[PDB]
């Protein structure tokens, strides 16, 4: 959208500078869509809070209706709104059509685009990858957002009745729905691939029409990342890399906000480049730099057929995939998962609990109701934690539990604890042997020492990526995919900064 | 009744349950809002602020049972609730009303507190064991015959003290017992509930005990003066509620 | 409504002076809505009781007949009797229309009889008719009309239960019920004679039609809805909840502990929830779902969702809202299916709060676990606090009191019993709340912060002091209270100083 534009423009010194009266300090400033929009994070000494200010090329009140006029005509051009047309061409017409200062030109095309190809009033928010949530509550209420770093902050964008009503139609339409007083609520998904709740009128929202947008922008923490944060030691990560390659199933358990999903997504970047993976989640959260992958998302059924995790797994496990990822088990679908395990599908997921005992309880009891005897097919179960002191915010893998199996005439769940985390020294201690490594020698058909050797090898590879500052997930997945293809060549490039 | 202690009248069929209830329901404070739910009208009250609700058979319309009627009555958050007789599900709602402070009263077909407990706990009534604690008093009515000697007597005045943790559960203190050999009512324990009143009222027991003896005199006088009718009786009782002092004097001065 | 009227009034002094014979003595008088209505508590000393007198502008057998005459014509107009229309403009469609009929029939009324007739037309058209005065008087909390020819009884905030002078006969009462009922979107009739609805303003209605299931005639009962939200200060001042418990709750909702306030119908459950819901941190995202708009908050970043009875239910809205990232979710009252969903929101990290109809905590568990709600036992663990409201009644006084505060620790490993802790219990005796123990939830907070339990506790006392300081300074209204609380959030010490320093 902006590359096609930003060239058709003439000037480059568009948009002036911000002017905030006293008590309105400027915390930070950064670009969004240079050189059009820029965002400024202002403070406000009185109310210890920061505020998000959305900057766009300032215009004249004469240029107002002027630009709103050039638009009143370009609107009656069906060949513009048509999405069937590639944006590259569509733009051209708008330009040519506009032919019928060398600075006012550019600082104008911006809008003409922001309203035909952009998202309008909220484009600055849709484009900024720091804003992961947009909340337009009601008529004449300043929009709020969730900043990647600032969190909840008020915004300089407000929409009066009509301005918002049309906004809600714009979003609703681009998402492919027809919100009306007859169907005032829409829970669809925008083209950019984002979750949009929307309400028209005031029948359900006395505070007027409204909308919310949860942007899938994430930037998933990486295995290397976990090593840096001291969350999981490099050696444990290698053990998992192997485990994951061999299809040992794992569940990440932990108190709410302790790290479960992050860790999962992190270690899910260890999946073999060619393996077919299918994921089922209630809402997108998992980012993977993997191709042969199908992502399935649950359906609310607000106004259609409700398709839950159970429905989605049952028909996915049917495509007989290699790896199966279930966002988090919160019910019935849990049975199907363990069934998938008993069958050899490398299955992974999350579970809200504090220790293996709670894990077992939740899994066995309704709603999950996973049969006691099925637990044997789970291989590893990690336990994540949050640890705090000063502003000391720590997320750690409290423990790496190896589920050995079931016992006949028992207590049942046989667990061998490999790694334990001591908080007193913030250290991970080996408190038993990694038995699973033995099951690998059996799979692979080699000796333990041999496997142990590869672990130490894979371990080195990770510590190197760390030293070389290879943090991003896209780049990390590339170097791991690398190692899978040819560990020899992979290792050498790593040691030779390439 | 004034203090809202809930009571159930139990007794064999035709022993007096409903009569006794209606009788003692004429002790309700003149201004209190009372709602009654019955399968068929039987309760007569010389009370104004009262709503009488009657069950619907549904012969050719929508059937509305005691459950439906109570559930939406207890909703009007009334002072006193009267359920003709509990014969099922609606019994749960009643005791719920009790646990909540609604002076609730009703009837139950049974011969002794043991049968009462059984019927109430078991289906169709199925009132949860632990809920019984909210019932305060449970009277037991009887029929007694010899020659043409037809007698209806309150066999016993049972005070339900409460539940016991690790138990047998229903703690009952029997205040009055009826000896048929001499046709006399014998006190076989203290009226504990009078103590709970001192606590409510914020006075001493002796003090309450005093008012009892007072209210007792008032009744024996109405008796001596032949004030039998319910319309006239409810008037003199309403009287006492408004001003016991003035009420007592008119009574002693045949007016 | 009346400010509009007070405009066109065209005069004042429309009320005379009542004639209560002896055996009757005025106890108190006061405008309900001057210069039209006025309440006069009269003491029929013979019967040693009071008797609320709704006083309205006097009219003669001849006058009222004339009034009723205009009503018949004006009745033709639909606009003025249409709810979707702005009261203000249809209030003129009325005066501008009375102008017509007047000048046309060539007649000019008295400046007074106008500022009298006008009152009645607005009343029977826009207001609540015969009971409007009761529906207006801020002191009446309940209105109870038992049947044909039976005097309406009300509950006066100062005299409690009292007999009223307003009496509706069959013809009048049946209309009254149909009107109230219709006015609530629901329908009533001999076919279906019982209705449980809520009036446009929030007041809860319980009506009955004919003598079908209710001999003595049709009847209704209204439980008015207070327009101004009680605040945690109001609650400390009313002896309904201790400032300590309140401070405890402040921290708890700040730290996103999910809680449900339990109680009997009309026990003040919603009122408490709205009060403590003022402790929500300022920038957080609040989403509220209700069947009846009731909760009033001074919180900008909040979307108020409302049920559609036709069709959109709480369940739909709840699961919808849950696909976003709201910080706080308020339900108002879980009555069915959604109760499951609401307990999951808890499970997945959403600060969730709601009202529930039950008397004990035992009853809470039972009502939760069984149909229609059907919440699995393993899920209750996710509820943090459970308060219990009770409306204690003793004499001509009613006391809404937080009867008990419970903490749900967890689920016992044996018999999977709910681990609960009752740290505060109310005492009807001395009307004193008692701390049977110290909050165990304080440790969960300490960890979530990395501070010692001792440190959290002192923070509590601080907020507690802040609350009592606000009270002592007479800061009661919700907008201003919310304002001062949001402050303590932004900066505590600066907030404390300014409090004890008069600013
Ligand atoms: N190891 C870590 N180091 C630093 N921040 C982390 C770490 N793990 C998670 N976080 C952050 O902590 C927050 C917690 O979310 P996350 O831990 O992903 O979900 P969760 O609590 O496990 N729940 P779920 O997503 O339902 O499984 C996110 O904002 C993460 O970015
Ligand atoms: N104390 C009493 N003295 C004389 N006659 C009585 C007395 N109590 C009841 N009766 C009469 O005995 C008959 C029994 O009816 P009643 O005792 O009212 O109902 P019940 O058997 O308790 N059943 P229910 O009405 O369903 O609770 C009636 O005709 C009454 O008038
Ligand atoms: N603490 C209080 N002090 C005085 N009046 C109160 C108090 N709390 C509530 N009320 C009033 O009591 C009535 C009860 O209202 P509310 O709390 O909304 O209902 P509830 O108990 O939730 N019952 P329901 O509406 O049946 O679910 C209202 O008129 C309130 O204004
Ligand atoms: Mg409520």
């Amino acid at each position: 959208h902006y590359d096609i534009l930003r060239r058709h423009i003439r000037s480059e010194d568009l948009l002036e500078t911000p002017e905030f009266g006293s008590g309105s300090r400027i915390v930070e400033e950064y670009w969004i869509q240079e050189p059009f929009t820029k965002a400024i994070i202002v403070e406000n000494e009185d109310e210890f809070r920061n505020v998000y200010y959305a900057l766009e090329p300032t215009v004249s009140s004469e240029e107002a209706e002027v630009i709103s006029a050039l638009y009143d005509d370009l609107k009656k051009i069906l060949v513009l709104q048509d999405v069937s047309v590639d944006l590259e061409e569509r733009a051209e017409v708008l330009v040519r059509a506009i032919e019928k200062t060398d600075n006012f030109y550019s600082r104008m095309l911006y809008y003409l685009f922001r309203d035909f190809f952009g998202y309008g009033l909220i484009d600055p928010l849709m484009e900024d990858t720091n804003v992961e949530d947009i909340s337009c509550d009601g008529y004449n209420i300043p929009i709020f957002i969730y900043h990647q770093k600032y969190g909840n902050v008020e915004t300089n964008i407000v929409l009066d009745q009509e301005k918002l009503d049309r906004m809600v139609l714009r979003l609703t339409q681009r998402s492919g729905k027809h919100i009306s007083i007859a169907n005032p609520i829409v829970d669809a998904t925008l083209p950019d691939g984002s979750r949009l709740q929307a309400t028209f009128g005031t029948e359900v929202t006395p505070r007027g029409s409204s909308f919310t947008i949860r942007k899938f922008t994430i930037e998933p923490l990486t295995p290397i990342d976990l090593i840096e944060k001291g969350t999981v030691p490099s050696g444990v990560l290698a053990y998992l890399w192997l485990a994951i390659e061999h299809k040992f199933s794992a569940i990440v358990v932990g108190e709410t906000a302790s790290g479960k999903t992050t860790t999962l997504n992190a270690i899910m970047m260890f999946i073999p480049p060619d393996a077919k993976v299918v994921s089922i989640e209630d809402t997108r959260e998992i980012k993977l730099y993997h191709e042969n992958w199908i992502a399935e998302v649950t359906r609310t059924g607000m106004g259609e057929g409700e398709i839950d995790m159970y429905d989605l797994l049952r028909a996915a496990l049917r495509q007989r995939p290699d790896y199966i990822i279930v966002g988090e088990v919160r019910g019935r679908e849990a049975q199907t998962l363990f069934q998938a395990m008993s069958t050899g599908h490398a299955s992974y997921s999350t579970l809200h609990a504090g220790d293996i005992n709670q894990m077992v309880y939740r899994l066995e009891s309704e709603p999950l109701k996973v049969p006691r005897s099925m637990l044997q097919f789970l291989d590893i179960a990690l336990v994540q934690t949050m640890w705090v002191r000063g502003n000391t915010r720590l997320r750690r893998t409290k423990e790496v539990n190896e589920i050995l199996g079931i016992d006949p005439v028992d207590k049942n769940l046989l667990v061998n604890q490999f790694v334990k985390w001591d908080p007193k020294e913030d250290k991970h201690i080996e408190v038993s042997m990694p038995k699973k490594l033995e099951k690998m020698a059996d799979f692979l058909g080699v000796s333990v020492q041999e496997v142990y050797d590869e672990m130490l090898s894979r371990k080195r590879y990770l510590e190197l990526m760390l030293k070389r500052g290879i943090r991003n997930y896209k780049e990390v997945t590339r170097y791991i995919h690398a190692y899978y293809r040819n560990p020899e060549l992979a290792m050498t490039k790593m040691e030779e900064g390439l | 009744i004034e203090h809202k202690f809930s009571a159930i009248v139990v007794g064999e069929t035709a022993s007096g349950k409903t009569t006794t209830l209606n009788a003692i329901m004429m002790f309700i404070p003149p201004d209190a809002k009372v709602v009654s739910i019955e399968d068929t009208r039987e309760i007569k009250l010389y009370h104004e602020n009262w709503i009488a609700e009657v069950t619907r058979t549904g012969m050719g319309e929508g059937e509305i049972d005691m459950y439906d009627l109570l559930r939406a009555a207890l909703r009007q958050r009334p002072d006193y609730i009267i359920v003709g007789e509990v014969r099922g599900r609606e019994a749960q709602t009643l005791f719920q009303a009790m646990s909540t402070g609604h002076a609730s009263y009703s009837t139950l077909h049974a011969g002794d507190i043991n049968q009462m407990v059984y019927r109430l706990e078991s289906e169709p009534l199925k009132v949860p064991r632990s809920m019984l604690q909210f019932l305060d008093i449970a009277l037991v009515q009887t029929m007694w015959v010899r020659g043409n000697t037809r007698l209806r007597r309150t066999k016993e005045v049972n005070e339900i003290l409460g539940i016991d943790p690790v138990d047998k559960n229903l703690l009952v203190n029997q205040f009055v017992k009826w000896d048929p050999k001499e046709d006399k009512h014998i006190e076989v324990s203290m009226p504990k509930k009078l103590e709970k009143m001192a606590d409510f009222l914020g006075v001493s027991v002796q003090e309450v005990y005093d008012e009892m003896l007072s209210r007792k005199r008032y009744l024996e006088l109405m008796l001596k003066r032949g004030i039998r009718n319910y319309k006239e009786v409810t008037r003199y009782i309403h009287a006492y509620y408004r001003n016991p002092e003035l009420a007592m004097t008119k009574m002693e001065e045949g007016l």
